[PDB]
């Protein structure tokens, strides 16, 4: 059973958590324990092959900025997650990328961008802008919204295609 | 035989237990065969909080240190007080003023108390908050209260008002660097195990300062983070301050010979972080090493001593697997100690944002505590490690080198990061270019004095 090494990055007041909490946690149970392993582990199958998740969420862990290298250097597959009513993290991704790309040592890195939805305040990150710079990057780009679990297995099932189209080639 | 108290309409406390306001988990409180509270309505939690039956100083430690996402400040105060009023509704009365007016209004005075003590900043904050606190305080009637009463002044007082050891630390060492010399000061130029000593004790006294108020909520991720977890920040700046004057000093020596050197001696420091338990510092060196600008320099590993390798690579070993072998070893040691902080952080963050801050129950609304507990139960474990102060004497010029320490400059981050990493690609080119040689930089010698004290004692 092939495993998949995933990373969340993406700036603090976003909902990285909720998005990783989300795909982990069974649908219909509002429950979570971080301190034990099938935490941020999940079988899943995926276009018919059944594979195993380990999923890196360092939320909480931002200001440590000189342990992003090593945290990023664990991963495969990166989620870059920003809040769509947060510009600020939105205009940071184009950092987390150029990091993970100089971390990895290669121009092409398998990776997806995100925009969460949680609460109020409102948008201010328009989709389009979001698929113009997924676009620029030759990138896939997911919207989710953490509280009705939507796009959430979307996010995470492409960047494992992406992950599985980077190994063929 | 039951009690009888008075009715719900006159004390909101009386009302009984039902599945519309209290709930619980199956097991049993350690130590103590106490039911577990899951959630309630906030007259629930406080009824238990103050519970005639018995005393229960887990609930009241872990209410106290998390009511404060469901419960103001002000209004505990108020429903505390209200808990303390009670009617009465001589057999019946007798009976009901002795077990269960008096535990009750007992029990109010105790949380008083650890309110007062463990948690004054709720005072300090709001100073109304105190002025009803006294003034109620000095309501309180009863002989039976009076000890209690003069013992929460005594502690109101005492909050209200503005290092030796158990037997003989090592001796401070030296390398090249003569005491008082603090010109001289650098990575090579201190004694190996003094840099690690007064490292040790810097983190240690910045661990030590974190209180829970600064985590609880998490606060510290939140646009007020400066002004609620200013502790917390400075002891994780400090942490990326040591990693990257570390990379510095690395990238910075462009002569192979002198940087091998530069490297050694960093995993020298990383050995006794080690034997002293720090894990920050220990970590603090890890991700200087797995940074962009060192982790690419195959010319400098390959010139590290094989032990060196293998005590480095040990290191890095604790954070793999989501930090597994670090978890297990922090487990197995004893204080004293310098956690690394990231693990608590994550963890709290990840129970505050993966769990309901309210279940629903035949269509009320109940507290869900157990999800503040889970909390309260990282805090005490920060806590444990926080008792145990390091048996090493301060050195004060060397403290304040660390202190003062600014690899960054007036350089912002992407800035220094860039600075960092294009020096790293100049003394040691990607593949095909050839290896340049770099003149020397340091006129003093670069063996190291090792990691074993010098004398006896
Ligand atoms: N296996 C490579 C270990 C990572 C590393 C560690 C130290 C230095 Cl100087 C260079 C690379
Ligand atoms: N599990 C062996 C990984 C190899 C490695 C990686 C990073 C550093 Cl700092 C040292 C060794």
């Amino acid at each position: 059973m092939t495993e998949y090494k995933l990373v969340v990055v993406g700036a603090c007041g976003v909902g990285k958590s909720a998005l990783t909490i989300q795909l982990i946690q069974n649908h219909f149970v509002d429950e979570y324990d971080p301190t034990i392993e099938d935490s941020y582990r999940k079988q899943v199958v995926i276009d018919g092959e059944t594979c195993l998740l380990d999923i890196l969420d360092t939320a909480g862990q931002e200001e440590y900025s000189a342990m992003r290298d090593q945290y990023m250097r664990t991963g495969e597959g990166f989620l870059c997650v920003f809040a769509i009513n947060n510009t600020k993290s939105f205009e940071d991704i184009h950092h987390y990328r150029e990091q993970i790309k100089r971390v990895k040592d290669s121009e092409d890195v398998p990776m997806v961008l995100v925009g969460n939805k949680s609460d109020l305040p409102s948008r201010t990150v328009e989709s389009r802008q979001a698929q113009d710079l997924a676009r620029s990057y030759g990138i896939p780009f997911i919207e989710t919204s953490a509280k009705t679990r939507q796009g959430v297995d979307d996010a995470f099932y492409t960047l494992v295609r992406e992950i599985r189209k980077h190994k063929e080639k | 035989e039951q009690m009888r108290l008075p009715s719900a309409d006159v004390y909101r406390f009386a009302e009984p237990d039902s599945e519309e306001n209290i709930i619980f988990e199956e097991n049993m409180q350690p130590k103590a065969g106490i039911p577990i509270i899951k959630a309630g309505t906030v007259i629930k939690l406080i009824e238990r909080l103050t519970y005639h039956m018995y005393a229960d100083p887990n609930f009241v430690r872990t209410f106290l240190t998390t009511y404060r996402s469901f419960c103001k400040p002000q209004e505990l105060l108020s429903l505390i007080i209200e808990r303390f009023e009670i009617p009465e509704p001589s057999a019946e009365l007798k009976r009901f003023r002795k077990e269960y007016i008096q535990p009750v209004q007992l029990r109010v005075l105790n949380v008083c108390r650890h309110w007062v003590e463990h948690h004054f900043y709720d005072f300090e904050r709001d100073a109304y908050l105190l002025q009803r606190m006294e003034e109620f305080i000095g309501t309180v009637r009863g002989k039976a209260m009076k000890k209690w009463v003069e013992s929460i002044t005594k502690i109101i007082q005492r909050k209200k008002i503005a290092i030796t050891f158990q037997s003989s630390p090592p001796t401070v060492e030296w390398h090249i660097s003569r005491p008082g010399h603090i010109e001289t000061f650098d990575l090579l130029t201190l004694h190996p195990i003094e840099i690690a000593r007064q490292l040790t004790l810097l983190e240690s006294d910045l661990y030590r300062a974190v209180q829970p108020s600064e985590l609880v909520g998490s606060v510290w991720t939140k646009e007020d983070k400066e002004i609620n977890s200013p502790n917390l920040l400075k002891m994780i700046r400090h942490t990326t301050n040591l990693t990257l004057w570390f990379e510095k000093c690395i990238v910075e020596t462009e002569n192979l010979e002198e940087r091998v050197a530069v490297v050694s001696r960093i995993i020298e420091i990383l050995q006794v972080f080690q034997e002293l338990n720090n894990f920050n510092g220990v970590l603090e060196v890890v991700s200087a090493m797995n940074s962009s600008p060192v982790y690419r320099l195959d010319h400098t590993f390959e010139q590290i001593p094989s032990r060196q390798k293998k005590i480095l690579e040990e290191a890095h070993e604790l954070s793999e697997d989501h930090y597994k072998k670090y978890l297990a070893k922090l487990r197995s040691i004893n204080p004293p100690c310098v956690p690394f902080f990231g693990i608590y952080l994550t963890n709290i963050l990840k129970t505050e944002e993966g769990n309901p801050e309210v279940l629903k129950r035949h269509g009320k609304e109940l507290i869900n505590f157990s999800k503040r507990r889970k909390v309260a139960e990282i805090t005490g474990e920060i806590q444990q490690y926080q008792n145990q102060p390091y048996c090493l004497r301060v050195e004060s010029d060397i403290k304040r080198f660390f202190e003062n320490l600014n690899p960054m400059g007036n350089s912002m981050e992407k800035e220094f990061t860039d600075y960092l990493f294009n020096k790293s690609l100049e003394i040691e080119p990607r593949n095909p270019k050839p290896l340049p040689r770099f003149p020397k930089k340091y006129s003093y010698p670069l063996k190291s004095p090792g990691v074993r004290p010098s004398n006896p004692r």
